[PDB]
């Protein structure tokens, strides 16, 4: 009837946030498979969020008409209501995440989520007046960029790893040496597979104490590379990121709709998601439309833009990317599902 | 020990705390510094989102470590 190939997500109320994140880790096919493979045979259907993400994740993959989430927010252990109430979504992203990581843990799919999300980084500090030098190596799986006073995604890099002054208010504690003055700097050691890529679009105003959203305009790029930020590169894996999901946020934090527009195969072909909706667009559409920065308009357009962005690492993009057929989901899981269209038929 | 906080202005803030505190007290020392109400306050670090109730030493954050504070931009 309409042609996308793929389909939507049913909102139950105010789950937009929800879909967007499910479409975008549904399309982080190396991730669908090794959800499949997660041991749910002994689960509750009620309580587990593992089979109700492979549940969600089944649906959009073989169904042809929107899918629910409703068994999805009941593992989550919330009531009704609960789907009545706007999200952040790099939230949800941090939190889905962690808890489907630690479910992880133990099985044969352990380790998958670090793997495909978890970079290092390494922060250097020196002591301007006394001659001791510090590092620090840190986790991360994603990264918060500054957008303010930042045109695009580069100068955005340019200022994570720009040296800092440890100055008065908050100079830097060296131990025998006390309370010092120095310089604090960030450099990557490694980038992921998967790189998720939080915009930074808010401010807070003491005169509200309201969170205005940054609407300015502000570039990425389809093909990112990131060598200049790495502390060492690699000759043969440079650092060369693909766009692949770009989640925008319309409105002010005062409510607002989440949409996200995917070229799943990471071949440039890309199709909007809204909620049950999903239509094929234009590359513009996607990208330079969610730049933002539409002033001295008076519309929704201005506060219409992209918040989380997703890039593949160009090397990684094939594996990552690689495509799921249903020799790659369980016998066991396939049976399960298909159990349940039954026991809630003859009822 | 010290830690450190990127705040939302990109810059880097120094913060007193004790293995033993509690995010809670964390996010309070924030709003002390940067006047952002802690109920806003969203505290990344390792790649989570730090959970009130839970402490320091519980994420394992030494001296030095630096926490990513972001807000938030609710949709639905």
């Amino acid at each position: 009837k309409k042609h996308t190939g793929y389909v939507g997500l049913k909102n139950q109320g105010a789950t937009c946030y929800m879909n967007s994140l499910l479409q975008t880790l549904f399309f982080t096919n190396q991730l669908r498979k090794a959800v499949y493979m997660m041991p749910t045979e002994g689960d509750d259907s009620s309580k587990s969020v593992p089979l109700a993400l492979q549940r969600v994740f089944y649906e959009l993959q073989h169904s042809d008409k929107p899918v629910g989430t409703k068994k999805l927010t009941k593992s989550f252990g919330w009531e009704t209501l609960d789907s009545f109430m706007q999200h952040d979504v790099q939230e949800l992203c941090r939190v889905l995440l962690d808890n489907v990581e630690n479910k992880m843990k133990g099985t044969c799919v352990e380790g998958t989520i670090p793997k495909l999300f978890r970079g290092k980084m390494v922060s250097y500090i020196q002591c301007k007046e006394v001659d001791y030098r510090s590092d620090r190596r840190e986790d991360y799986y994603d990264i918060q960029l500054s957008i303010k006073g930042k045109k695009n995604i580069f100068e955005s890099f340019v200022d994570y790893v720009a040296v800092e002054q440890l100055d008065g208010d908050n100079k830097y504690d060296a131990g025998e040496h006390g309370l010092q003055e120095a310089e604090k700097g960030v450099k990557f050691l490694t980038l992921p597979p998967v790189l998720h890529l939080q915009l930074m679009r808010f401010m807070y105003d003491p005169q509200t104490d309201q969170n205005i959203k940054i609407n300015d305009r502000f570039e990425f790029p389809e093909q990112l590379p990131l060598d200049e930020f790495l502390q060492k590169t690699d000759p043969k894996d440079p650092a060369n990121y693909i766009l692949h999901a770009v989640l925008v946020h319309s409105g002010d934090n005062h409510g607002g709709h989440y949409v996200v527009y995917l070229n799943p195969k990471g071949d440039g072909k890309w199709c909007k998601f809204d909620d049950d909706v999903v239509s094929r667009c234009t590359k513009e559409e996607a990208i330079e439309h969610n730049y933002g920065g539409h002033d001295d308009d008076l519309s929704v357009r201005h506060c219409t833009n992209a918040y989380m962005l997703v890039y593949i690492r160009e090397s990684k993009l094939s594996e990552v990317l690689q495509a799921v057929t249903d020799h790659d989901i369980p016998q066991q899981l396939v049976e399960r599902l298909q159990e349940e269209k039954r026991i809630e038929a003859q009822k | 020990m010290q830690i450190f906080v990127k705040t939302l202005t990109g810059k880097t803030i120094t913060l007193e705390v004790e293995p033993s505190d509690t995010i809670e007290n964390v996010k309070a020392k924030i709003q002390d510094k940067e006047g952002i109400p802690p109920d806003q306050q969203r505290l990344i670090f390792a790649g989570k989102q730090l959970e009130d109730g839970r402490t320091l030493s519980d994420y394992n954050i030494q001296k030095e470590s630096t926490l990513h504070l972001v807000l938030r931009l609710r949709g639905g």
